[PDB]
RNA sequence: UUGACUCUAGUCUGGCACGGUGAAGAGACAUGAGAAGUGUAGAAUAAGUGGGAGGCCGCCGGUGAAAUACCACUACUCUGAUCGUUUUUUCACUGACCCGGUGAGGCGGGGGGGCGAGCCGGGCUCUCGCUUCUGGCGCCAAGCGCCCGGCCGGCCGGGCGCGACCCGCUCCGGGGACAGUGCCAGGUGGGGAGUUUGACUGGGGCGGUACACCUGUCAAACGGUAACGCAGGUGUCCUAAGGCGA
RNA sequence: GGUGUUGACGCGAUGUGAUUUCUGCCCAGUGCUCUGAAUGUCAAAGUGAAGAAAUUCAAUGAAGCGCGGGUAAACGGCGGGA
RNA sequence: CUAACACGUGCGCGAGUCGGGGGCUACGAAAGCCGCCGUGGCGCAAUGAAGGUGAAGGCCGGCGGCGCGCCGCCGGCCGAG
RNA sequence: GGCGCGCCGGGCCCGGGUCUUCCCGGAGUCGGGUUGCUUGGGAAUGCAGCCCAAAGCGGGUGGUAAACUCCAUCUAAGGCU
RNA sequence: CGCGACCUCAGAUCAGACGUGGCGACCCGCUGAAUUUAAGCAUAUUAGUCAGCGGAGGAAAAGAAACUAACCAGGAUUCCCUCAGUAACGGCGAGUGAACAGGGAAGAGCCCAGCGCCGAAUCCCCGCCCCGCGGCGGGGCGCGGGAAAUGUGGCGUACGGAAG
RNA sequence: GCCCGGAUAGCUCAGCUGUAGAGCAUCAGACUUUUAAUCUGAGGGUCCAGGGUUCAAGUCCCUGUUCGGGCGCCA
């Protein structure tokens, strides 16, 4: 793909701030259409994007953790929910799915994904709602920031994708760098390269 | 042959498009190159027809 | 010579190119527009993914559900119609191409003139354009009009236009994107070419196979031993008719 | 290019051989010819699919063969036993 | 008669051999010479289709290993039916 | 005749290294398909007819057809000696 | 209607030139068989040979890589030794059959179009004068004629090159 | 072999998110002289086996048998 056309698209959205003069918090997205990839056949792709800007930024987090996380999570204002809290969380499958409605993505400690599949592994894998693992580096400082914006390209049976990258107030070369990394990662993730797409559309939210 | 190939890329039957160029030009490497060049030309026409 | 073998000029047919221009008919599509997306629960006719918290003056929560709800531009499928890409069928066009005629001699429009139709001197529609009693002659301009030249109104001698209408892009016609040629492909092809047409054998030929094998003899008590010698046999059959044991 | 400085009362290809009297029967065979619409058969190219491609596979379907008429002054043929 | 091959025979050299092609110095277009002109041919190595591989062994000492008296490997010795 | 010397006239008023900025290529040809001939050239070595008929980090070659991918090596379709 | 530029196209016993034909041993282009061999014969073999046709020179053709290789890489063509009667082709039968690498003979490299930049800076022909003239050339003079912008000459060619 | 098509109760056939339907058959009841026929009703499938998408699929797609249909072989 040419890049001066992406410069044209980002100038037309930064001066299509004229086109809406948006009234909420502002963000854009890119859309992908693909040519003859049969969705019911094999080679189904589901890959995560390693991205270096966090284009969401209003990103909603609660974690699931063991101890060593208490004082640091409450110092950085992040909900540490230990196993007795998880018992109260496990006694009903109705409210635990509505806090995933509150909270955008999760992340959990190393051994608590042995206690989440009791009944509630299959209980709330009914959202596409993976809780991501931590490490023995034991730092959620900047690791929450770099595990958010690891964006899931997912193949489901409709033949269209739409991934939220870009809020219109970041800097422009770094945002086209984000779109650059995302689209070449998708072209690599597909069964075949850049010929496999129809048209990439980066129009705004409203 | 280029106009009929651009029209097959417009309808997007790319396999028969490639077989068409390779039967009417020759080597499959040349066919891949001419299909990719006509897709680029057709993309420029789509951008110009957009704005 | 042919019903031999292998081919061949020729001929028949198909495809590709030369090879265009329209118009209808049948379509495949694309593009633009316009409506459908009722298993069940949920106030609900939720097709699907993703973004999203006050647009405009429904919502975010909460409810049921697996999955939600202003917005936007997306990607799916289906249904009537308009447009531009291709295929195909038919009807036409002339411009490549072919044929005929001639000393390529009046072609196509338009103007002017006359004979017939009818409406109120008028125009339209159409036709015509000068030769038919005779084995004659038929060109190389008459007449008209306008200019000009030599000599003294007169002489003598020139030029131009009508007469013989004007304007045009193929000379006229006749075919025509097929005839045809170039190259493939299949058919046909003693018209023509090249070649072959076993062997044994009481001459060859016809017969027979004594040409590959088998039994008994011939075969003269080891083995070997001939002829178109004798009498016969074979080009198979067997899931047991093979192998064990009783 | 010949026929052709020609045009069916001609050109070209055949058989039989003046005249008189006749010219019987057979289209099964081999030819030749006529029509293209059932199952058929059928090349190259063109089309559709699968596959990474070479390639493979399928449908389409020309003539000719088949199939169905005609023809013996076409090659030819025209019984036996009680 | 030329070429190719085989065998026998004479000659030189002998695990080598050969300068035939090239070069250097009347008969002589002969003859000689090269050697860092042996490039090369043939020979000294066979087998396999090919990847390839590519032509004696033993005895002594130390460390059933167990129901490699064999020995896996190291140091010495004999050493080529 | 050539190699030598000299005079007059004429022609040319020429180079190299470093840095910077530019620029660069041969088409009914290459290539593919098919047919025919030819070659040792074998899933086609060369040549030609017909049809299709290009590209520019391209194109050709890389002795088994083909796809993906590194490399290697040249620069055809112009010419003299 | 005429006059004039150009473009196409004629005509000349126009001015000046040029090709024709011969020989053909060696060379180049095309065409191109069959006896023969295979114990027959049809593919092959004879054979890209004999015949045929065109065209040259003192030599012709070839030739300065769209190469050979796959290595520690060589480096135009031609010719010789060798590769080799090998790889390879072939009713895999008869028969056919190269090349690279190595050693030698010889040794030489270059030039356009394009990309460009220079006031077409270029070329041909007529006349006059001087010189030489049996290879019609050198210099000057021409308000002498043409060619050429539909592109001549200078630099410049893949080994890069040009300008400052 | 090969795209191709199928499997649904003892037997044939319809059917994108569940009471698997329609008929023929078997079982029982009533009429009957009697299940000889009539009529009433039932029961009766692990949707060929498994995997996948899906909110769950007998249906949509893969995998594997199994059979149906011509081409491939052969003469
Ligand atoms: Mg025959
Ligand atoms: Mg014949
Ligand atoms: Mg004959
Ligand atoms: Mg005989
Ligand atoms: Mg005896
Ligand atoms: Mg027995
Ligand atoms: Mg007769
Ligand atoms: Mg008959
Ligand atoms: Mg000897
Ligand atoms: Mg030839
Ligand atoms: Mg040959
Ligand atoms: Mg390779
Ligand atoms: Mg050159
Ligand atoms: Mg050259
Ligand atoms: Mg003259
Ligand atoms: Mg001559
Ligand atoms: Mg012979
Ligand atoms: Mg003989
Ligand atoms: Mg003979
Ligand atoms: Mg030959
Ligand atoms: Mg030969
Ligand atoms: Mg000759
Ligand atoms: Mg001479
Ligand atoms: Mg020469
Ligand atoms: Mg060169
Ligand atoms: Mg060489
Ligand atoms: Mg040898
Ligand atoms: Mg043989
Ligand atoms: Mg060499
Ligand atoms: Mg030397
Ligand atoms: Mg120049």
């Amino acid at each position: 793909v040419s890049r001066d056309t992406l410069y044209e698209a980002v100038r037309e959205v930064l001066h299509g701030n004229q086109r809406k003069r948006r009234k909420f918090l502002e963000t854009v997205e890119l859309q992908i259409s693909l040519k003859n990839y049969d969705p019911q056949k094999d080679k189904r792709f589901s890959g995560t994007v390693r991205l270096k800007s966090t284009p969401r930024p209003k990103f909603s987090v609660c974690v699931l953790g063991d101890q060593q996380h208490c004082d640091e999570a409450k110092a950085v204002d992040i909900p540490h929910m230990d196993i007795e809290a998880l018992k109260k969380l496990n006694k009903n499958k109705k409210l635990v799915k509505k806090l995933a409605k509150k909270y955008d993505a999760f992340l959990a400690s190393e051994s608590l994904i042995k206690q989440i599949p009791r009944i509630l592994g299959p209980g709330l894998n009914k959202a596409g709602k993976f809780p991501s693992l931590l490490t023995h580096n034991e730092n959620m400082v900047a690791k929450v920031d770099e595990v958010k914006s690891t964006i899931k390209f997912q193949m489901k049976k409709v033949l269209c994708l739409a991934v939220a990258v870009g809020h219109v107030k970041m800097t422009d070369d770094e945002l086209v760098y984000n779109i650059h990394l995302a689209v070449n990662f998708l072209v690599s993730l597909l069964k075949k390269n850049w010929q496999n797409v129809r048209a990439l559309y980066i129009k705004s939210t409203m | 042959y280029e106009r009929r190939a651009m029209e097959l890329l417009k309808v997007s039957k790319d396999k028969r498009a490639l077989k068409f160029i390779k039967k009417r030009v020759g080597t499959h490497i040349r066919a891949k190159r001419k299909r990719e060049e006509l897709s680029s030309v057709l993309a420029a026409m789509r951008k110009a027809a957009a704005k």
